[PDB]
């Protein structure tokens, strides 16, 4: 029941921002994240 | 990016001839190597287009109530009514570059290339999809400032974002507040001068057009080289195979194989060297997206001339246009 | 520290679990290996000579026959080296560009801290650690990322005794009942004071300015010092 | 509040005189006039 599907790609999740002339969001907390990046030399 | 080109080395050197194909196998991997080289170029066009525009894995959207403190982004935000959702300034950009084959099916220089085993492959991302990624970048910029770069998008009022910017160039945030009508008017008026420039002069997009013109000029040159004799009794392969038996035809066809194969090595070398120019430019545009759009840069003259405030990306035929906003 | 220690753990587990991550370095090693094999396989091609084996020409033909066949192999072979060296020069330009970028990230992410957004990993750059790899470099970029946000009401400036006030650093916010001042990248609210803020102009010009009392940390330090003094005068009724 | 101190007037090339205002000053000296009239009044009973 598996098969090759073909589709027009989505570019990401749709996300309207909570914008308003007097609204702000501020982070109460944070994460330290470590990301590997690799370059040929 | 530049137009993806696929050439079939065998269809170009040996148009429908078994004899020429059997002689071409005497060279071995030369035909495959030149398709590997052009495939490495064709694939890194989609990479370059991803590096520049696909900087956010989420499609931000502007609110319906445009209360951006008096700043009027309506000429750089999407248009709902136009069949492709590009902005007003993006439509001017799409009119002001001319293309030699877009690759979108056939049913003239485009025709002459296709009749000779030369093909243009379509980009992965459509011009609607680059308009959507540009909408996400611009709507994140207007509604969230740098914060959508550093993590989740945080809303901030647009005049309050511009205040953080001003502190960023060492001008105190009340210099915005006390002048906000003037600063919004100057911005609105400068977005006006972008149109009154691009609408009227031909040369402004010249960097993009020159990139298209070279890929066109080189495909035209590779089409023309099929008319070279290279010392054979004809430039046309069938006229040799018609007038000679195998024992004399092989001597003539071997000249044309040698000359056409040297012509492809020239095209593929010119295209690989050119492809390095475009990759350096894509890395520059991805860096300018990261540092001028998703942020504010303290790097002098990196994000347009003057003290950088913010910048807005726009889609363009095979390119990007940055509208840099600077305090002078 | 615990988040950092755990994230370094997730690097170990990532590089254990996934196949594709080194796919840049692996693709560079494959490209030069495949090119060298292409260069050796191109020796077996005839180029129209009666064999690709050099001695099968030199024996089975006379001198002025053989020279016409050997010159095909010399021509084709020389073109094979010119092709490999052209592919290697063009390749070397990409590795150079990548080495100059790596030397720039060593300079700016390892020897420093970058204010260039998304240059040294995604998020706000804290620091980076280099690791050696076959023909390459790996950076572990460490970044601060904003996590749990709350919405707040905000204002451009605050009004008190008819003058406007603005934050020295940070932004004003309200939880719905009280105004606070806080740093723009982490929620730590404070009572709004004359030490957190500076003054400019009367209350009319600022679009969106609200009304909220500002505290003066010199004031109750003088006003309690009026009651002490006030107590003196009461004592001084008695002697 | 706008300025910070370091060293004395001899070392800096091209330094100039001007007065430097202190905002604590009339905020204390008004609190001396607020005091002086109270001492004068408290002679009267
Ligand atoms: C907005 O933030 C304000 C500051 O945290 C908060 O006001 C504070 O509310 C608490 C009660 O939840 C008060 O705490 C005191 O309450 C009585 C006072 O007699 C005592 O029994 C307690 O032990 C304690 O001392 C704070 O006094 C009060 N602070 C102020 C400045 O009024 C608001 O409740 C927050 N508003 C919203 C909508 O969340
Ligand atoms: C923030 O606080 C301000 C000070 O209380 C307040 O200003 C005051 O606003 C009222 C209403 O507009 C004015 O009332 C007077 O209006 C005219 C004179 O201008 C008279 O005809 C009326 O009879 C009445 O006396 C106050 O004069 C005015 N105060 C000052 C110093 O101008 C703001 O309106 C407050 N804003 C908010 C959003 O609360
Ligand atoms: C800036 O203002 C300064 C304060 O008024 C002023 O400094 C004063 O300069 C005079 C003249 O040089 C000195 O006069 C005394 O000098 C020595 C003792 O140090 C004696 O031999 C003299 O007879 C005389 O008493 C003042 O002592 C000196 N005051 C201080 C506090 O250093 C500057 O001259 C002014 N400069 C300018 C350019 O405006
Ligand atoms: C920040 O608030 C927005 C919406 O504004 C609020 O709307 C009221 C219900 C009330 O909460 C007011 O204080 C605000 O003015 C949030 O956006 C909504 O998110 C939910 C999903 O969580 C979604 O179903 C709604 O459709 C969204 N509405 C809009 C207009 O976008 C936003 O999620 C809040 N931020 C956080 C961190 O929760
Ligand atoms: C900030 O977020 C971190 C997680 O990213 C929270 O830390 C966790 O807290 C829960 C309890 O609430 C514990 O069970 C976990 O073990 C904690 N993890 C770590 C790494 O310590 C933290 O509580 C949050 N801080 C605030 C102030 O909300
Ligand atoms: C933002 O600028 C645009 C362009 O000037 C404004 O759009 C015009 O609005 C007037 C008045 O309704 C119309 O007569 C024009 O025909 C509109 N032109 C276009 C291109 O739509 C827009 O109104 C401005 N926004 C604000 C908030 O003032
Ligand atoms: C594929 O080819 C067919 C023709 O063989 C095209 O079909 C024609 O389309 C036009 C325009 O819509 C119609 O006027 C004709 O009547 C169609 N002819 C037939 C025989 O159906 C079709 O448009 C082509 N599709 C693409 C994407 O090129
Ligand atoms: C700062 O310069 C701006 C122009 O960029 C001045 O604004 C203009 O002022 C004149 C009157 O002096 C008006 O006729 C124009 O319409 C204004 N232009 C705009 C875009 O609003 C402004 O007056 C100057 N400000 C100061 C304090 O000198
Ligand atoms: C903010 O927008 C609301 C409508 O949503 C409006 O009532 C209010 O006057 C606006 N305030 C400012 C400062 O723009
Ligand atoms: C009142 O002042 C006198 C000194 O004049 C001092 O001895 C006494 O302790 C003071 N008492 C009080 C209650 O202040
Ligand atoms: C500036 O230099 C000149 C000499 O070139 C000198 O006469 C003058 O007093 C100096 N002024 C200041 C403020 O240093
Ligand atoms: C003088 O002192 C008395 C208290 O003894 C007080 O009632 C009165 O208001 C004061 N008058 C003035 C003018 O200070």
């Amino acid at each position: 029941s598996q098969s090759i599907i073909a589709y027009t790609m989505s570019l990401g999740a749709e996300n309207s921002v909570a914008y308003s002339n007097n609204s702000i969001a501020i982070p109460t907390n944070f994460t330290i994240s470590v990301t590997t990046e690799i370059l040929p030399v | 990016s530049m137009t993806k080109t696929s050439v079939d080395c065998t269809m170009y050197i040996c148009g429908d001839s078994t004899e020429c194909s059997n002689l071409l196998l005497q060279y071995g991997s030369f035909c495959t190597q030149l398709n590997r080289a052009l495939t490495g170029i064709a694939v890194e066009q989609d990479k370059n287009t991803q590096e520049v525009f696909a900087q956010v894995k989420q499609i931000y959207k502007t609110p319906p109530i445009k209360d951006f403190g008096g700043f009027n982004f309506s000429q750089i935000l999407p248009d709902p009514s136009k069949p492709s959702k590009r902005s007003f300034i993006e439509d001017l950009l799409f009119n002001k570059v001319t293309l030699a084959d877009a690759g979108f099916i056939k049913q003239d220089l485009i025709c002459a290339q296709k009749f000779n085993g030369l093909t243009v492959l379509p980009p992965l991302l459509t011009d609607e999809m680059i308009a959507q990624y540009t909408s996400a970048l611009l709507a994140g910029t207007i509604t969230s400032g740098w914060t959508f770069g550093a993590g989740a998008a945080l809303q901030i009022p647009f005049a309050m974002q511009m205040a953080y910017r001003f502190n960023g160039i060492g001008v105190t945030q009340n210099v915005l507040y006390e002048n906000q009508k003037l600063i919004a008017n100057q911005f609105n008026s400068a977005i006006g001068k972008i149109q009154d420039s691009l609408s009227s002069t031909a040369s402004a997009l010249g960097k993009l057009q020159n990139v298209v013109n070279q890929n066109a000029q080189a495909l035209n040159t590779l089409v023309k080289q099929l008319s070279s004799n290279f010392g054979a009794i004809s430039s046309v392969l069938n006229d040799i195979l018609s007038r000679l038996d195998k024992v004399e035809a092989e001597v003539q066809i071997d000249r044309l194989i040698t000359g056409r194969l040297q012509s492809l090595q020239t095209y593929v070398t010119q295209q690989l060297i050119r492809a390095a120019e475009i990759r350096a430019s894509a890395n520059l545009a991805a860096t300018k997206m990261s540092e001028c759009v998703l942020g504010q840069s303290k790097r002098v003259d990196f994000c347009g001339k003057g003290y950088h405030l913010m910048s807005f990306p726009q889609s363009a035929p095979h390119g990007v246009v940055f509208l840099h906003v600077t305090y002078v | 520290a615990n988040q950092f220690n755990s994230a370094i753990g997730k690097i170990q587990d990532s590089l254990s679990s996934t196949a594709s991550a080194l796919g840049k370095l692996q693709n560079v090693v494959n490209q030069n290996a495949q090119a060298l094999n292409t260069l050796v396989k191109q020796l077996s091609s005839n180029f129209g000579a009666i064999s690709s084996v050099l001695n099968d020409i030199l024996s089975r033909l006379d001198k002025v026959e053989a020279e016409v066949q050997i010159d095909r192999l010399i021509t084709g072979r020389l073109q094979s080296l010119q092709t490999y060296v052209t592919q290697q020069l063009i390749r070397a330009a990409e590795i150079r560009a990548s080495a100059n970028l790596a030397a720039t990230k060593m300079s700016e992410c390892v020897l420093g801290q970058s204010k260039r957004v998304d240059f040294c990993g995604k998020g706000y750059h804290l620091m980076s650690f280099p690791q050696s790899a076959p023909h390459g470099v790996v950076f572990l970029h460490v970044t601060y990322v904003p996590a749990q946000e709350k919405n707040f009401t905000t204002a451009p400036a605050i009004c008190h005794d008819g003058k406007a006030h603005f934050p020295r650093e940070g932004v004003f916010v309200s939880n719905g009942t009280h105004w606070f001042v806080t740093q723009r990248n982490f929620y730590e609210p404070q009572i709004i004071t004359t030490d957190n803020t500076f003054v400019s102009g009367n209350c009319d010009v600022v679009i969106g300015i609200v009304n909220n009392t500002v505290y003066d940390p010199l004031q109750p330090e003088l006003d309690s010092f009026k009651e002490e003094l006030d107590k003196y005068f009461k004592n001084h009724t008695s002697p």
